[PDB]
Order: C-alpha cells, then structure tokens, then sequence
C-alpha cells in the first residue's frame, strides 16, 4: 500500500481476489521493497535503479 | 521516432513579462446548473498577475533563435499561444526528461494527435520536419522502450504556411490529480499581434489515465518544416502562467 | 450516457398516469408528459432549484 499500489480514500467500486496455485507457481513475480517516500493514489513506478 | 537534429544558430531566450488580464478560467466540475450563484474553492490563476512570454523567429543574421527551456509544473499550468502557421505541436511531461524515468508526450503529426508514455531518450532539439509543404520526418526522440500508454485521435490539419499576421490564439489549462491528466482547451481566430483583454472560460477536452510522476515540462517547437534539406523556422509566440 | 448496464427487461411508455418509473437506474413516482425543453447533447436529466 505504500510502494506498489494505493487506492484513494474516496474509492467507489468492488475488489475481487482468488487463489491461482496451479497456474502461477513459478519464478518471475516481483514487488518493490525499498523506496524513498510513498507513492500517490493510482500511480505506478517501473524503475529498476 | 526517426531521431537526431542539431541547431548552432541558437540564442538566449528573452523571457518577457506580460499582464494576464482576466483569462484562465475553466469548468471545474461536471454538475449542470441553471440560474444559480455559487462560492467555489480551488486552484485558479489570479487576475492581473504577471506571466511569462517567449518567441521564435529568424531575426536577420543567417541564424534562428528558439526558446524551449524547462519549466516547473506546480499545482497546474495555464498555457497560451499566438500563431498563424500551425507551429506549436505538443509538450513533454516528466521528472528527469531522460532515459532513466518514464515520460509522456502529447503531440500532433499534422494527421493525428498522439499521446504516449515510455522510457524515452529525448533529443537535444525536438521538432518535426515538412518538405516545404509535405510532412517529411520527425526528430523528437531516437529510442523508446518498456512502454505503457499509447493512444491516437485522427485530426488532419493543414501544412501550407500563411506567414504575415497572427490568425489564431489557442489557450490550454493542464491539471494533474489521482493519476489523471486533465486538459482544458479554448480556441479562437483573431487578427492582431497581442493578447486581447477579456474573460474566456475553457471547456473540458481530455481526461487521461497516465499514472506518472509529473513535476516538469518543456515545449516542442516542430516549426522547422518549410524548406528543402536545410530546414528553418517561421515565427510564433507563447505564454506561460501558474495556478494558486 | 450509460456504458455498462444491468440485465433488466424494458416495458412500455405509459403517459398521463401516476406511475413508478425507472430510467437508466433513476427511479421515482409521478406523471410523465411531453416536454418542450432543450438539453445539451450529453445530458440525461434536468433538476430544478
Ligand atoms: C496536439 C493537438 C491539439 C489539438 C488539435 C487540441 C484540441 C483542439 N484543437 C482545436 C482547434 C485547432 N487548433 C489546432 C492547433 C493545435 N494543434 C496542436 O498541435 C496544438 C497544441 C493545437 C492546439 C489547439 C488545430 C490542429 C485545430 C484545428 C482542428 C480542426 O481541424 O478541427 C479543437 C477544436 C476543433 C476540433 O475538435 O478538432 C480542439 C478540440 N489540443 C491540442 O493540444
Ligand atoms: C525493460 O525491458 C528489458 C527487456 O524486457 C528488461 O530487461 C530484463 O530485466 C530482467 C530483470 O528485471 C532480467 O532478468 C534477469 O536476467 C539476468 C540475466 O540477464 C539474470 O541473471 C537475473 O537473475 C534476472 O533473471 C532480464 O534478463 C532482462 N531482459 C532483457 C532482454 O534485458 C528490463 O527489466 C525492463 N525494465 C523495466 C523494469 O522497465
Ligand atoms: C492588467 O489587465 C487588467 C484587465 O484589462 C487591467 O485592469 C483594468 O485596468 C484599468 C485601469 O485601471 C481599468 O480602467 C479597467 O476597469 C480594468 N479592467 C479590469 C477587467 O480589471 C489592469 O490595469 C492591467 N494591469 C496592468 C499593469 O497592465
Ligand atoms: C507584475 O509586473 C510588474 C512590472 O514588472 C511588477 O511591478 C509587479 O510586481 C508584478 N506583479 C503583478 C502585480 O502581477
Ligand atoms: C541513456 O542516456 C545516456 C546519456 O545519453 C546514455 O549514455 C545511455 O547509454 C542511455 N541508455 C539508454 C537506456 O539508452
Ligand atoms: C506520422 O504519420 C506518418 C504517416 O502515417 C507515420 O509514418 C509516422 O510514424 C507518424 N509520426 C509520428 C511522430 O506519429
């Protein structure tokens, strides 16, 4: 919620989630772990510096 | 996307200052109202403030001096342009404006309006090129990779210059909120060489989901299009102001 | 203009009677008559003071 994907406080909409163990159990999925400051709502950071 | 171009004839920008009269108001919401008087807080350009002016033309000494510095984009920008030959095609939005961060380009190819977001390698001088009167090449960047957004709207515009007096004034307002870039537009045809005083209100035009950190922009002057193999520029003026 | 709508069945326009109505999810009760008002091209309803 701080470095990857942030929703605005006045959100209107639905959220769905489901398990995908049998199709997505592989290498190649990453998330950002270090960053200077938080991102703003509906923003993306694709840098790899 | 073709790439590269170099200009030595350049000179220092002058950075004039001009009065803003009562321009730079826009429709701030999507609620229809009828015969009502309202009090609204927001971000607007104050009446009577100074704003900055830049120009572009060949003066006389076998040399052309443009004016494309890098400007801050804090809380929003008011843009104006006086032109007569389809000069100012687009802008560049971003943070470092190099190949280490994502950037957004809004331009015109005299056939479509293009909006793209990618890891751009910007050139030293972005501009298009016409073949006297034929869209020739475009030298705005040489390489673009790892790229997120692409969209185009067909809009064919005339590429035959009519130099002389100023025939068009175009005004824009740029805002950024919650990953959305908001563009408001207004246009008119006048016959004068300054900005007339008055009160103009700008209509909404575009709401784009870019999702990119914006703190700085610069202007693309694709003016050089009217020659053969040598490529030089006609005249144009533009104005910049901020929001409070 | 509505771009995504739910699966509902439409009925006939009944005029000059006190009825319940549902126009694109806008619900109410009253009497429906012809109009001489003018709208903007992308406007769907009008509201008074
Ligand atoms: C990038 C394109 C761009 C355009 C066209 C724009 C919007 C825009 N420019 C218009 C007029 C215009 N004014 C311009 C000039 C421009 N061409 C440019 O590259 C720039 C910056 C402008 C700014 C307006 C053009 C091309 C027209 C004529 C459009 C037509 O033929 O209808 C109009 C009214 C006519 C129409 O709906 O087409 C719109 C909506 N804002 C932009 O930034
Ligand atoms: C921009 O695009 C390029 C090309 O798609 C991306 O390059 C790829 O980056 C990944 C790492 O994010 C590389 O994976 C690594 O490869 C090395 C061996 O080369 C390996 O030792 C590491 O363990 C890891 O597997 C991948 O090879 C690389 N591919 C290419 C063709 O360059 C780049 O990441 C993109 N940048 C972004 C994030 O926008
Ligand atoms: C900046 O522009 C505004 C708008 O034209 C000028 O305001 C006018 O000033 C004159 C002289 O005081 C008044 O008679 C008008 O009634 C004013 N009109 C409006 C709408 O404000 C203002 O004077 C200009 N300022 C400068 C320094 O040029
Ligand atoms: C506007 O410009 C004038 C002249 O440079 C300057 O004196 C004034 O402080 C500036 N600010 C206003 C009033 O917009
Ligand atoms: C990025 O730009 C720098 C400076 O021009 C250059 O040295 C480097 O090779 C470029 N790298 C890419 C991503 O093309
Ligand atoms: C401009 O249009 C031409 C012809 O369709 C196309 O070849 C070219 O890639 C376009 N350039 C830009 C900058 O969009």
């Amino acid at each position: 919620a701080d470095y990857n994907y942030k929703l605005p406080s006045e959100f209107v909409g639905c959220i769905l989630a489901w398990n995908t163990r049998t199709i997505d159990s592989k290498r190649g999925f990453y998330y950002r772990l270090f960053r200077h400051g938080n991102i703003r709502p509906y923003e993306r950071d694709t840098s790899n510096v | 996307q073709d790439g590269c171009a170099t200009l030595s004839t350049k000179l220092t920008p002058t950075q004039l200052q001009v009065n803003s009269t009562r321009r730079g108001f826009y429709y701030f919401d999507d609620i229809y109202r009828s015969s009502l008087r309202v009090l609204v807080p927001g971000y607007f350009l104050p009446f009577g403030t100074n704003i900055t002016r830049y120009q572009a033309q060949v003066i006389n000494w076998t040399a052309i001096f443009f004016d494309n510095p890098v400007i801050p984009f804090n809380d929003g920008v008011y843009f104006a342009a006086l032109e007569h030959s389809n000069v100012v095609r687009g802008w560049i939005f971003g943070t470092t404006l190099d190949n280490t961060t994502q950037s957004a380009i809004v331009v015109n190819n005299a056939t479509h309006i293009l909006i793209s977001v990618c890891y751009f390698n910007v050139c030293k001088e972005p501009m298009f090129a016409v073949s006297n009167f034929k869209p020739y090449k475009s030298w705005v960047y040489d390489r673009a990779n790892n790229c997120t957004f692409n969209r185009a709207y067909p809009l064919n515009i005339s590429t035959t210059p009519e130099p002389g007096k100023f025939k068009a004034l175009r005004e824009q307002v740029f805002r950024y909120q919650d990953g959305f870039l908001y563009i408001y537009h207004s246009y008119e045809s006048i016959n004068s060489d300054t900005l007339p005083p008055g009160f103009s209100v700008l209509k909404p035009m575009l709401k784009l989901p870019l999702g990119l950190n914006i703190t700085r922009f610069r202007v693309v002057m694709a003016m050089h299009s009217l020659t053969t193999s040598n490529f030089n520029t006609h005249s144009v003026n533009y104005f910049v102001g901020h929001l409070k | 203009p509505a771009t995504v709508c739910g699966p509902k069945q439409s009925t006939d326009l009944v005029k000059n009677k006190c009825v319940n109505f549902n126009f694109n999810g806008l619900t109410g009760t009253g009497v429906l008559t012809d109009s001489n008002k003018k709208f903007q091209p992308f406007q769907q309803f009008g509201r008074d003071s």
